[PDB]
């Protein structure tokens, strides 16, 4: 039953969501629903019995969906990533690429005091989360045996996070 | 403009009758060239002519003739033999007039039911 | 193409499709005793 | 095109649910099928 | 057998008219279209020769049989195709042979009509029918 | 011929429905202003209730073929009808063309459109294909007077079907088929004018000025 459900999700549902990714833009009124969706899809990426193609489909759908959401609707997901990405396990390529894309496309939302036009300026909680994520990944990567793929994936994530955080972000914690 | 058929009602003689009560016995008339005592499957041959021909209207069942009642606004009745000036000529009305008349009938029925769901 | 698509749309409305997709499934559950209770997949509504 | 024309010419190829007169709809048909499945008296053959 | 040949002629004429309607919108006829047109024209030429053989001599019975059949519809349709295709194949320099075949088929049809006119008195019935048929397709006759 | 239908020929489309063991005949009808949907005027009990054939009269305008019709659409005389052709019907009263209306009002059916009138003949909705109802007639044969036809909408690919339900008779475009008898009422070859024909609206003059009238239209 689980195998059949996975085949249905990865061959009918998830590609359909991936193609309809642009329609997720401008859905500020459904945030909670969207949030829940993201969680489940993220929880499907860390599957046990998934094959390579199914996991690739799940990760691609997650990346495409997150690419069109505004920074306000990703925070919950990022919070979960703050507990997972610093570990730097096998399932780190997709979270690293997602963080890279988000913080490299939405850098004005975090860096410029004015903000990114209609998207508006960030908030202290989001900047604190970004800084915590950066420090966790940096410290974890500092204590890793040299692996070319892991370092190659992790470097752009750190660069994007640093280039998004304002240089003078004083964190009151 | 009314949707009623010329008929020979028992109580009133020659009269306009409803489409519901208009059977062939009541409502069936013929044009006759003079008062002297089938189903062709095609266009037939032209017999009656507009303006040229003088037609006498006879009730098919009763056999009576359409004649004006003796005394202008003359009344009309069905009579056994009838006068000698009982011939009726015919003129075809224009398409606009006939269309407008049917539209008048429909509109009057509708608005009258609306001004009596 | 437009004629065929119109015929297909008239045959099955989107309400029916969305209702069918919304029908809950009966998936296996883990019993308290430690045994897996797997519903029969030949006599139930399935994702297929 | 040929298959759609042939099927529409004969609506019974769509089954009882998609027949024009008396049809309950695809969703109604699927829900009725699930109801049949849940009841062993309506799907399985007789014991005898 | 006269009526059977006429019936097959009508079927073939309808198919040829469908092909012409297919290629009317297009600018030039590809190789496959020319191949199939040539084969259809060959078959039509043979059928016209068969009918001409049936009625010549003259055979009064076969002439009257053809005059009362649906041959005139085939004549009208073929006049349409000839008139609209010989002014369309002549504009392309790679369609000379197709034009020659079309012209030969027209010649065969006209010979069949002349055979129908054999033994025809002044003001005869078949002459009147042929005049009516040519009047019905007067646009295509004028184009030819 | 007296047994072949030609264009410019005013005809009535009649259908037979078996109700209560009696074959009741009906004619397709429509009205110009107000109601543009087609209904069925009963012409079976015509001895006791007059039938209104004014609105049942349609004119066979054109009789193209399928490939010719497609070419005519893409581009933007008294021909005889042949089985398998696409014909155009014009209402004789209102001048509107019979059309397969996309909107539907048939609760019983699901893919049954409506049949109505529309002012202009633009599009493929107003062209109907003729098919034989028996194996004796075959595609391409001339359609004869008194033959049962099958009318299929060129656009929706639906039959001009008559629906019977609880004594109520309607006409709509549906995937079920019904056989129609096209009865001619006036031949196209009727150029001669000036004589009294059936259905003509006339004034009956007595003397020169007097005519047959009534007091008022108000009932």
């Amino acid at each position: 039953a689980a195998l059949a459900l996975n085949r249905y999700l990865c061959s009918a549902v998830l590609p359909l969501l991936t193609r309809c990714a642009p329609l997720f833009a401008g859905t500020e009124h459904y945030t909670s629903l969207i949030d829940s969706t993201l969680q489940t899809i993220y929880r499907l990426s860390k599957g046990r019995s998934l094959t390579k193609a199914q996991r690739d489909t799940i990760e691609e759908c997650l990346l495409a969906i997150c690419n069109h959401l505004r920074p306000s609707m990703l925070q919950q997901l990022l919070r979960r990533l703050v507990f997972d990405v610093p570990q730097l396990n096998e399932y780190c390529k997709m979270p690293l690429k997602l963080l890279t894309n988000h913080y490299e496309q939405c850098w004005k939302y975090y860096c410029l005091p004015s903000g990114w036009g209609s998207y508006g300026l960030a908030v202290e909680e989001e900047l604190h989360l970004t800084e915590k994520l950066f420090w966790g990944i940096f410290d974890s990567l500092s204590h890793k045996k040299y692996d070319p793929d892991l370092f190659r994936m992790a470097l752009p994530c750190l660069s994007a996070i640093a280039g998004a955080l304002p240089p003078d972000y004083l964190d009151t914690r | 403009t009314t949707g009623h058929y010329l008929a020979l009602t028992e109580d009133q003689g020659l009269l306009l009758q409803d489409r519901a009560k208009s059977d062939t016995k009541s409502t069936a008339f013929s044009f006759r060239a003079s008062k002297e005592i089938r189903d062709i499957e095609g266009m037939g041959v032209p017999e009656i002519k507009y303006g040229d021909s003088v037609c006498f209207v006879q009730h098919i069942a009763s056999g009576l003739w359409v004649t004006y009642k003796a005394q202008l606004k003359r009344k009309v009745i069905l009579h056994q033999e009838g006068h000698m000036d009982d011939g009726l000529t015919l003129q075809r009305c224009q398409r606009e007039e006939s269309q407008a008349a049917r539209i008048i009938r429909n509109t009057t029925a509708l608005f009258s039911q609306f001004v009596s769901t | 193409a437009i004629r065929i698509r119109s015929i297909l749309r008239s045959l099955v409305p989107t309400e029916d499709l969305v209702g069918i997709i919304s029908i809950p499934l009966k998936l296996p559950s883990l019993n308290k005793d430690g045994s897996i209770s797997e519903p029969d997949m030949a006599a139930n509504f399935c994702p297929d | 095109s040929v298959v759609v024309k042939l099927l529409i010419r004969r609506p019974e190829c769509f089954g009882p649910a998609l027949r024009g007169e008396g049809g309950n709809g695809l969703l109604a048909a699927m829900q009725g099928a699930i109801k049949i499945s849940e009841n062993p008296a309506l799907d399985l053959p007789s014991q005898g | 057998v006269i009526i059977s040949t006429v019936d097959y002629l009508l079927r073939l004429q309808e198919s040829i008219s469908d092909f012409y309607w297919y290629y009317s919108g297009k600018d030039i006829i590809d190789e496959s279209g020319q191949h199939n047109f040539s084969k259809a024209l060959a078959v039509t030429k043979q059928i016209f020769n068969s009918l001409t053989e049936y009625i010549q001599g003259p055979c009064i019975g076969n002439q009257q049989s053809l005059a009362h059949s649906r041959l005139w519809d085939a004549v009208v349709g073929f006049l349409h195709v000839f008139a609209n295709m010989q002014m369309k194949l002549s504009q392309d320099s790679s369609q000379i042979e197709l034009l020659k075949e079309l012209l030969d088929l027209l010649q065969d049809m006209v010979v069949m009509l002349l055979s129908l006119l054999e033994g025809n008195v002044v003001n005869g019935t078949i002459g009147k029918q042929m005049v009516d048929t040519l009047v019905e397709s007067s646009t295509n006759v004028e184009m030819i | 011929e007296i047994q072949f239908l030609r264009t410019e020929d005013e005809v009535v489309l009649q259908c037979i429905a078996n109700i209560h063991k009696e074959q009741r005949k009906f004619c397709l009808a429509a009205e110009g202003l107000g109601n543009r949907l087609c209904f069925l005027e009963p012409t079976s009990e015509a001895k006791y209730v007059p039938p209104d054939l004014c609105v049942c009269n349609f004119v066979l305008e054109q009789s193209l073929s399928v490939r010719a019709l497609q070419e005519m659409l893409a581009n933007t005389g008294h021909r005889t009808l042949l089985y398998g052709h696409a014909i155009l019907l014009r209402h004789s009263f209102s001048g509107m063309y019979l059309t397969c209306l996309t909107t539907s009002r048939s609760q019983t059916d699901k893919l049954a459109f409506d049949v109505g009138l529309r002012e202009n003949a633009t599009g493929e909705a107003c062209w109907w294909t003729i098919h034989p109802a028996s194996k004796q007639r075959s595609e391409g044969e001339k359609v004869r007077i008194g033959d049962d036809l099958i009318l299929v909408s060129v656009s929706s690919e639906r039959y001009l079907h008559l629906s019977v339900s609880n004594g109520n008779v309607q006409v709509d475009a549906s995937f079920m088929q019904t056989l129609w008898n096209v009865h001619p009422t006036c031949s196209g070859s009727s150029i001669e004018e000036g004589y009294l024909l059936g259905g003509h609206v006339v004034r009956l003059f007595h003397g020169h000025d007097e005519c047959l009238t009534i007091p008022s239209t108000d009932q």
